[PDB]
């Protein structure tokens, strides 16, 4: 939360998703589009049999 | 607070200097404004205008642009020969002899190659140049 | 100077339209810089009349080495003592 | 300048005695080369005088300045790569002295 | 600046304050204010809707040189590796169009 | 001799250049100016698009190999400096593997956009979603990663050390699972949906068929012994 | 004197190298000479500009 | 005094000095032939050691030349800000730095036994370091005479029937 | 055996040198060259020092 | 044949003198070395000259430059002369450097011909 | 710097004076085709002397 | 070339590309690589047929 | 490092800095960064998805559906011509959007937009001293350094282009409207505190 609150582009190279509670109705004022390939390109995830190919 | 004292200029336009406090013309005829203080600003407005138009894009430097006898020859040349290079590439590739011509040049080091003359001179001189080191 | 973007945007009154009628926009008010969070976690749950903000906070960032030397002492004995242990036997 | 800049061309092309139509069109074509790339950049420099150079033109420039250095450092890295592993005799009998 | 406490007065009786001011200039002292600079942004209409400038549409300059490094190529090559050069007399009427141009 | 040799060098030397111009002005386009929702989700793009930045890509990392490569060998034939010359130092085998480093990376460039066009036309007449794009992304992408340690499957004949052999065939032979991926989620798009039979369909269905052979018969070519003949 | 004497004697009015050129440069001494270089003269358009 | 006093690569505060250029030139001037298996060994643990030394030698210079850029940039800490001139100046100063370092002599116990030992091994590399290094020999001659060795290499011998090969630098009698 | 030995000569150096190096090298933060007490100069991040040091 | 480091003698002038006659004339000499040597003493002597020659073209002209002819006479010609001593000594280092450098290389050609330098094998 | 430093002074005006041939100070364990370098400098003793 | 040049654009969604010269610069330097590698079935340095009488010319 | 705009900022700079210091939603809405747009709501039919036009009658608006945690995007990428006048929705998703074609004006309207938009970056504003930096490990992290301030005391105004054309020309007027809006920026912080 302090990562994506104080640097956001780095947040967003980390794939972490916007954990800043809008339920208020008022949309952040610094939110980014998610970049999740290291976290797609996994062993866990929908990269599953590339990575397994690739370890 | 140091107001300005006195114009001592014939030019009744000037004697607006006389109103302001010093450091108030020092904050907006020097600091920032440097480069525009007690100028009339005629030249920023002209380059806009130039730079935004759609204009001559051959440009040689900041001042001018590129001379016209220069950008037409240039031109010219260009589609003269990318036409000759189609062609000749395309259609006059059955005989090269009777469409190219063989040429060469090499270092004064070795002996003046074979086909080290100058072309369609061939029936009047013979070139042969003395080696060098 | 705002922390929490609701009451940012309750009452604004620096909006363009009233600057418009003085027509002086100060660098010092750029929104850029009128609205930031406080970096500690802050999530909304249903109380029993509305939102209710509630704020998790688990470990200070003023920690210093001194604490951090007093807490290490136990580990650093146990590591002795089972160095020793494994030397022993 | 120009009386230096002359002086040498014609010193260097009186030595070596070249061909003057074939160097002088191999030379029209390499001015015209230089010639339209630097005024590309001209170009750019006068209409980024004024009113055009923003945040988005300035970062756009700097990425240009870093892809091409970039791209210039690729295929040296390349040869570098080469030239620290390059290729050599056996040295048992062949090279004994490239110890 | 000093504001005439007769003008307050009628102020405060006409408006009653009842929100705060959301601007931070309102924190600004004297000394700040007289401290800052007067910067002027011209506002007339706005065509171009992108946060690049305006793109010129056309590239002459580009075309024509494009066309040389094209006759370079083939030019040198043929010169250096077949020691060829076309010969532009078979084509003179080609020939006769560079010259009449 | 001098003459059409160079010539193909000096092309090819020109040919990276333009493929460098190529890749740098496309690849910076997606970087910068892409529309503010697809920055960074490729799944969302058309799969011709992520096909063709995958081969962009791939051409940025194989380029400047492909062109030191042809550099050493005009040096080679005109400054004589022996880069692949055995007698002092060199060896053909280091051309052989620069170019095939190259090779390889080039023919899964040329392949792997169709790959997107397939993967557009059919679900467009199917009027349905593709069978897996995430799954078909991925598997491009490590077929794309695996064209980086086949190079020398091209190079089983000319003596390399069998450890290196082994190596190439056991990498080549597993691009046949990323292909197989391609093939089913193709097959399993032209099922259960409203197909609108159309011109581009039927080439799809050409395109699917001539893949089945000249695939299976390059996964034949990693069998060792049948290389060999 | 610097930009141009100097450098046009010890560039073609002998053939030895200076200790500069070559003291980096793990090669044999070998001279240099002006007429086996650069048969494509782009050097002098080069140097002229 | 460390607690590792046997090891070969440590030593003592008085032990034979050499820099590390200096064993680099010694290495140019001697043959494997010529040495015991012994000697071949002592060469071999000098060479582990004097590797892995040399490559550490920038890293103990790097605080020094680290301090020393920056104090040639000025009085003002750009961290982040001031990379450019901080390794520029850094890539200037660090070469000189590890020059000193270099050209330093440390003490070594491998420094110590593979010169001043009484075999035939030891004579010959005094010999050969004496014929062939000249300078070095005399700087090394210079220091061991210090140290109560008495070789017949020496140029500070008393009881020698033949002239010294090198000039005698001034020392206590 | 010498890895016992050494991480307990480890740990007995965490022991022994903070108290007598580190805790007094933080002594060397209360206050920076020019007298003023420490405040925060960030790099990159404008990080919220909120909390008392 | 000669020490090698950084604690070694710089080469002397005689020393140098001593090693250029004897690969000129002596009968150890294969044709090739000697004719390196003849190569470097013929064309070092014009650079020495030309440089002698050069500053005392430019140093007549600086005699009478704008500020240097307006100077008190010791004054003027010491910046005269300063000219002069600069390409003089230009001319005789690089004389000096050229042919010691062909005659080190010619040199080390003399030595590897007879097999002077160990870890130098064919 | 605050100990005992070898002088680096040496015999700077005799000619080949750190050429040094072998003998029984030197153990005669030089590399075997250096005797053609000993007679070289016997010869040039000779001719200094 | 055409289907990046036409498609990028379109699917990622920007005004033309990132460099619209270096677009024209690809385009307009292809032609030059063509040709010289598609015609050197055609040409060689020995241009000349074996019932050429080199010896007359 | 920050344009002094009375002489530079002519028509894109002049936009951009009117963006940068006024977050008036048209002027922001040309200058927003396109590596991200502010994530808006959901659009419904009482709450729609408002897509910003700066004076534009279409916009090419696509559409993913109902985004979730497990997959970034609820149903495949769908294109359509979004245009001016009316509500017009998603058919895959349901998706209502609302295509406000923001003016260039100051009115109350427009300031209602005024939290649908990111805050103009300023890092990139102004001149840069530092081209890129060359760091592997900072390349997609951190803008360029500065070995220089950004000044704080800088007050805009905005002036008719014909007037500041004047402001060029005539340095006299220059400093007559500089000393009256200094005066009235005088005058408008003192009614601040008085209002605080
Ligand atoms: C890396 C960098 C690489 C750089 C390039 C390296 C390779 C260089 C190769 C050089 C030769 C290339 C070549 O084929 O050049 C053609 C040719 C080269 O000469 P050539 O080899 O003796 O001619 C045989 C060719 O087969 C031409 O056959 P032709 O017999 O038909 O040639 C005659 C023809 C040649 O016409 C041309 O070459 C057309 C271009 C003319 C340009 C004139 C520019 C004038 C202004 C200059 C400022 O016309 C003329 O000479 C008169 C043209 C009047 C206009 O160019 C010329 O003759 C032009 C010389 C200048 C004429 C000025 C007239 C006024
Ligand atoms: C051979 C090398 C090159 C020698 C020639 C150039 C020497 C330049 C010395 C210099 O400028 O001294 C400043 C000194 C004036 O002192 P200052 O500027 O008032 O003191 C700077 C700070 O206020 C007070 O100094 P400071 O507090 O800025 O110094 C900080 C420095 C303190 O350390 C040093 O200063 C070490 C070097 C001492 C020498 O701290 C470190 O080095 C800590 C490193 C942290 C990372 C460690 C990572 C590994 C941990 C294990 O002298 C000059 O400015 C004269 C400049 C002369 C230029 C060269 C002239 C020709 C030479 C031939
Ligand atoms: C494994 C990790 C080991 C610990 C690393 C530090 C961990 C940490 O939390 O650091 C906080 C700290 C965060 O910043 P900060 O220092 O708190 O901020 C204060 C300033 O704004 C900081 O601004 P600054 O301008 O002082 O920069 C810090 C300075 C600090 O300098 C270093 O980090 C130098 C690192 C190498 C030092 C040499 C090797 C160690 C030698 C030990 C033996 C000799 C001891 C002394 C001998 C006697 C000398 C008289 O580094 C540089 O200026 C460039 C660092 C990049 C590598 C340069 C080439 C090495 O991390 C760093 O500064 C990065 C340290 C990176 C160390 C490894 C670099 C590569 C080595 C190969
Ligand atoms: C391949 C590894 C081994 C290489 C061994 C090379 C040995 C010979 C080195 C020859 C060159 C010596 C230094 C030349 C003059 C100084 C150049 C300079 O200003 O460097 C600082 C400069 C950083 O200045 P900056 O970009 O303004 O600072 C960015 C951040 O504020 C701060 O960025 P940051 O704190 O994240 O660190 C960035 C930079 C910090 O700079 C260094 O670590 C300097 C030492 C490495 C310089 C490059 C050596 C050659 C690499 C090929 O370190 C690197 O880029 C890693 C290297 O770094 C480089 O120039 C690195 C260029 C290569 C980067 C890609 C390959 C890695
Ligand atoms: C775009 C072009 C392209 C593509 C996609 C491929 C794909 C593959 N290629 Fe290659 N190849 C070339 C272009 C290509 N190739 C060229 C040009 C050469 C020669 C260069 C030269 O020497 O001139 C070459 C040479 C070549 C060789 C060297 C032959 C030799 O010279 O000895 C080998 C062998 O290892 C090989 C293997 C493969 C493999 C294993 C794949 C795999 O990627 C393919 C695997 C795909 C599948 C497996 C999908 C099929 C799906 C099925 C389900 C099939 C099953 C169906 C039935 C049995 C009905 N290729
Ligand atoms: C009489 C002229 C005296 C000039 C003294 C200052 C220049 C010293 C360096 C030099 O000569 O470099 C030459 C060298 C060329 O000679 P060089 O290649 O032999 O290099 C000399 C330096 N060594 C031998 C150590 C490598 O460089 C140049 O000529 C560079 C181009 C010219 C740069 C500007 C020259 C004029 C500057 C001073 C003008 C006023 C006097
Ligand atoms: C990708 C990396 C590729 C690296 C290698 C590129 C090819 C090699 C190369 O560039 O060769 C050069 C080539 C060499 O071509 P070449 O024909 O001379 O070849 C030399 C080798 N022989 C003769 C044996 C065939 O071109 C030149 O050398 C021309 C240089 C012209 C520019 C001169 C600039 C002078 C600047 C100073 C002027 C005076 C100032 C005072
Ligand atoms: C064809 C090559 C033939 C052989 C010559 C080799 C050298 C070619 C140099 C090419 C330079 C870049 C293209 C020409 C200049 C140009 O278009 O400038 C305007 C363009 C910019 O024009 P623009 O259209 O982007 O305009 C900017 C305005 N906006 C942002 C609104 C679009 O400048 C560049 O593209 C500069 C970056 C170039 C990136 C690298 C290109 C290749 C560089 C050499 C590769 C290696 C060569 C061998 C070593
Ligand atoms: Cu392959
Ligand atoms: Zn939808
Ligand atoms: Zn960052």
């Amino acid at each position: 939360y302090e990562l994506f609150v104080d640097h956001p582009d780095l947040a967003q190279w980390t794939g972490t998703y916007p954990k800043v509670d809008s339920s208020h109705g008022f949309p952040f004022y610094s939110t980014y589009e998610m970049y999740r390939d290291f976290q797609e390109n996994t062993l866990n995830s929908d990269g599953s049999f590339a990575q397994w190919i690739t370890l | 607070m140091n107001r300005f004292f006195k114009v001592s200029s014939k030019y009744q336009y000037y004697k607006y200097l006389e109103q302001y406090d010093a450091a108030f013309l020092r904050k907006y005829q020097s600091e920032t404004h440097w480069y525009l203080g007690r100028r009339g600003a005629w030249k920023n407005l002209v380059i806009k205008y130039a730079g935004d138009h759609i204009s001559l894009e051959e440009e040689h430097n900041v001042k001018y642009k590129t001379h016209l006898s220069f950008v037409y020859l240039s031109y010219r040349l260009a589609w003269v020969l990318f036409a000759y290079v189609l062609i000749y590439n395309h259609f006059l590739l059955g005989d090269i002899g009777k469409t190219f011509n063989v040429g060469e040049w090499d270092h004064r080091l070795k002996p003046s190659a074979e086909r080290d003359y100058p072309t369609r001179y061939e029936s009047l001189y013979i070139l042969d140049r003395t080696q060098k080191w | 100077m705002f922390r929490w973007l609701f009451l940012y945007w309750y009452n604004s009154t620096d909006t363009p339209s009233a600057i418009a009628k003085v027509n002086l926009w100060s660098y010092i008010n750029l929104r850029l810089f009128k609205a930031r969070l406080s970096s500690s976690i802050a999530y909304y749950i249903l109380g029993l009349n509305n939102l209710e903000l509630k704020k998790l906070k688990i470990f200070y960032k003023n920690t210093y080495f001194d604490y951090i030397y007093l807490k290490s002492i136990p580990c650093l004995f146990l590591i002795i003592f089972f160095t020793n242990l494994y030397l022993f036997l | 300048g120009l009386l230096l800049g002359l002086s040498s061309i014609y010193y260097l092309m009186y030595v070596r005695l070249l061909p003057f139509n074939k160097i002088i069109f191999a030379w029209i074509l390499v001015a015209m080369f230089l010639y339209w790339l630097l005024s590309g950049f001209v170009f750019f420099v006068k209409k980024y005088q004024y009113s055009k150079f923003t945040a988005a033109i300035q970062r756009f420039w700097k990425r240009t300045y870093i892809i091409f250095w970039v791209i210039e450092a690729g295929t040296f890295s390349v040869f570098f790569y080469l030239t620290l592993n390059a290729s050599s005799e056996p040295v048992y009998m062949y090279d004994q002295i490239k110890i | 600046t000093v504001i005439n406490s007769e003008f307050l007065t009628y102020l405060k009786s006409n408006y009653k304050i009842s929100f705060s001011a959301s601007n931070i200039v309102k924190y600004l002292s004297d000394k700040s204010v007289n401290n800052s600079v007067i910067l002027y942004l011209r506002k007339n209409k706005i065509f171009n809707k992108s946060r690049y400038s305006r793109n010129r549409q056309t590239y002459r300059t580009g075309a024509y040189w494009c066309l040389y490094v094209n006759i370079i190529a083939v030019v040198a090559f043929y010169f250096w590796f077949y020691k060829f050069t076309m010969n532009f007399g078979y084509l003179w009427w080609l020939l006769y169009s560079l010259i009449l141009s | 001799g001098v003459g059409s040799q160079d010539i193909l060098i000096l092309s090819v030397v020109f040919a990276g250049i333009s493929t460098t111009i190529s890749f740098t002005n496309l690849l910076i386009t997606r970087r910068t100016l892409a529309m503010p929702g697809l920055r960074h989700r490729r799944v969302l793009m058309p799969f011709v698009t992520i096909s063709i930045f995958l081969t962009l890509r791939m051409l940025a990392t194989i380029t400047p190999v492909l062109g030191a490569a042809v550099i050493m060998m005009a040096f080679d034939r005109h400054w004589q400096t022996t880069f692949f010359e055995y007698a002092y130092g060199g060896d053909p085998i280091l051309s052989q593997h620069l170019f095939w480093f190259f090779g390889h990376p080039e023919v899964y460039v040329l392949i792997i956009p169709t790959f997107g066009f397939i993967n557009m036309i059919v679900p467009h007449n199917n009027t349905r979603r593709v069978a897996s794009k995430h799954h078909m992304i991925w598997a491009i992408y490590v077929m794309a990663y695996m064209g980086y340690l086949v190079w020398g499957h091209h190079m089983y004949l000319v003596g390399l050390d069998h450890r290196s052999r082994t190596m190439y065939s056991t990498i080549t032979i597993m691009i046949s699972m990323p292909a197989t991926i391609k093939v089913v989620n193709w097959t399993l798009s032209l099922v259960n949906g409203a197909l609108k039979i159309d011109l581009p369909f039927l080439f799809s269905m050409s395109f699917l068929l001539l893949f089945l052979v000249a695939g299976f018969t390059g996964m034949w070519l990693s069998h060792v012994s049948l290389n060999v003949s | 004197w610097c930009a141009y004497f100097v450098p046009y004697n010890i560039f073609f009015k002998t053939h030895m190298p200076l200790e500069h050129a070559y003291d980096n440069l793990f090669f044999p001494y070998f001279q240099h000479t002006h007429f086996l270089w650069d048969n494509n003269a782009l050097h002098i358009p080069t140097v002229g500009g | 005094m460390d607690n590792n006093y046997h090891f070969w690569g440590n030593g003592d505060r008085q032990d034979v000095s050499l820099s590390y250029e200096d064993y680099y030139s010694i290495l140019d001037c001697l043959l494997d032939e010529k040495l015991s298996p012994q000697g071949l060994m002592k060469f071999k643990n000098l060479h582990e050691v004097s590797m892995y030394g040399v490559s550490y030698v920038p890293l103990y210079c790097f605080p020094v030349a680290y301090g020393i850029s920056h104090m040639l940039t000025g009085k003002v800490r750009r961290g982040h800000s001031g990379y450019r001139n901080l390794f520029s100046l850094m890539s200037v100063v660090l070469p000189f730095t590890c020059w000193y370092a270099y050209t330093t002599p440390i003490p070594r116990r491998l420094y110590t036994e593979i010169i001043c030992s009484n075999n035939a091994d030891g004579a010959y590399v005094r010999n050969r370091i004496k014929q062939q290094k000249p300078g070095i020999w005399r700087k090394l001659s210079q220091q061991l005479y210090n140290k109560n060795f008495r070789f017949p290499e020496l140029n500070q011998d008393l009881t020698a029937t033949e002239f010294p090969l090198d000039y005698v630098a001034p020392h206590k009698f | 055996n010498i890895r016992a030995h050494f991480w307990s000569n480890f740990a007995l150096g965490l022991l022994i040198t903070g108290p007598i190096f580190i805790i007094p090298f933080g002594k060397a933060f209360r206050n920076l060259r020019s007298g003023v007490p420490y405040y925060f100069r960030p790099k990159y991040v404008f990080t919220q020092k909120n909390q008392y040091n | 044949m000669e020490p090698f480091g950084t604690d070694e003698r710089n080469w002397t002038h005689e020393e140098k003198d001593i090693i250029t006659r004897f690969l000129k004339y002596d009968k150890h000499v294969n044709l090739k070395t000697a004719e390196m040597v003849y190569s470097a003493e013929v064309e070092s002597a014009y650079f020495g000259k030309a440089g002698a020659l050069a500053g005392g073209v430019i140093s007549a002209l600086f005699f009478n430059f704008p500020i240097v002819r307006n100077l008190p006479i010791i004054r003027r010609s010491v910046i005269g002369v300063l000219p002069f001593l600069y390409c003089y000594t230009w001319g005789k280092n690089t004389q000096e450097e050229l042919r010691w450098l062909k005659t080190f290389a010619a040199y080390q050609r003399f030595v590897v011909y007879h097999g002077q330098h160990c870890k130098l094998w064919v | 710097l605050f100990d005992f430093n070898p002088s680096s002074i040496k015999f700077e005006k005799y000619p080949f004076y750190y050429w040094i041939n072998s003998s029984q100070l030197t153990e005669f364990n030089q590399y075997r085709k250096f005797v053609i370098r000993d007679s070289i400098i016997y010869s040039l003793n000779n001719y200094i002397i | 070339g055409g289907f990046a040049n036409f498609l990028i654009p379109y699917h990622v969604g920007s005004k033309d590309v990132a460099y619209p010269r270096l677009n024209s610069i690809g385009f307009w330097i292809q032609p030059c690589g063509y040709i010289l590698l598609a015609k050197i079935g055609f040409l060689r340095p020995q241009f000349w047929r074996y019932y050429d009488k080199t010896s007359f010319s | 490092r920050m344009t002094n705009t009375t002489e530079e900022a002519f028509d894109e700079v002049s936009h951009e800095w009117q963006a940068l210091v006024t977050s008036n939603p048209f002027d922001l809405n040309v200058f927003n960064y396109l590596e991200n747009t502010q994530t808006s709501n959901f659009g419904t039919v009482d709450n729609p998805l408002v897509v910003f036009t700066s004076e534009t009658p279409f916009r090419y608006v696509g559409c993913t559906g109902q985004m979730n945690e497990d997959d970034y995007e609820g149903h495949e990428l769908l294109f359509f011509l979004l245009r001016e006048g009316s509500l017009q929705r998603c058919m895959g998703c349901g998706q209502v959007f609302k295509l406000v074609r923001l003016r260039n004006e100051y009115s109350p309207e427009m300031d209602y937009y005024l939290s649908n938009f990111h805050p103009y970056e300023m890092q990139e504003m102004g001149e840069s001293d530092t081209t890129v930096l060359m760091s592997p490990y900072k390349y997609a992290s951190h803008y360029e350094y500065t070995q220089f301030e950004t000044p704080s005391n800088m007050v805009y105004s905005m002036v008719n282009p014909d007037e500041h054309d004047r402001l060029l020309v005539d340095p006299a007027y220059r400093m007559e409207r500089t000393k009256a809006l200094e005066e009235k920026y005088k005058v408008y912080t003192s009614s601040l505190r008085e209002v605080e």
